[PDB]
C-alpha cells in the first residue's frame, strides 16, 4: 500500500487504532501481519 | 449431631459452589471484574490483554 499523510497522523497507521484516518480513511486488521514504513518528505512533496 | 455426615456433604457442596460464584467478582489484575466495564472503557487491544 502507498499514500501520503501529515506527520501528526502517522500513529493511526497501525492495527487496533482509533481516530479519523483509522475510522474513515485507512485501517489495518486486528491480525495485521506486515510492516509499516514511513518518512517525512518535506523536501519532495 | 448424630446425622452430621449427610449435613456435611450438603454443606461442602454449597460452600464449593458459593466459592465458585464469589470468584466471579475477583479482578485477577484486570482493571475490573465487571466485564462490560473493561470493554466500554478501554481500546480493543488493551481490553483483550
Amino acid at each position: 500500500d502507498s499514500f501520503v499523510i501529515r506527520g501528526d497522523e502517522v500513529r493511526q497507521i497501525a492495527p487496533g487504532q482509533t481516530g479519523k484516518i483509522a475510522d474513515y480513511n485507512y485501517k489495518l486488521p486486528d491480525d495485521f501481519t506486515g510492516c509499516v514504513i514511513a518518512w517525512n518528505s518535506n523536501n519532495l512533496d | 449431631s448424630a446425622l452430621g455426615k449427610l449435613q456435611d456433604v450438603v454443606n461442602q457442596n454449597a460452600q464449593a459452589l458459593n466459592t465458585l460464584v464469589k470468584q466471579l467478582s475477583s479482578n485477577f489484575g484486570a482493571i475490573s471484574s465487571v466485564l462490560n466495564d473493561i470493554l466500554s472503557r478501554l481500546d480493543k487491544v488493551e481490553a483483550e490483554v
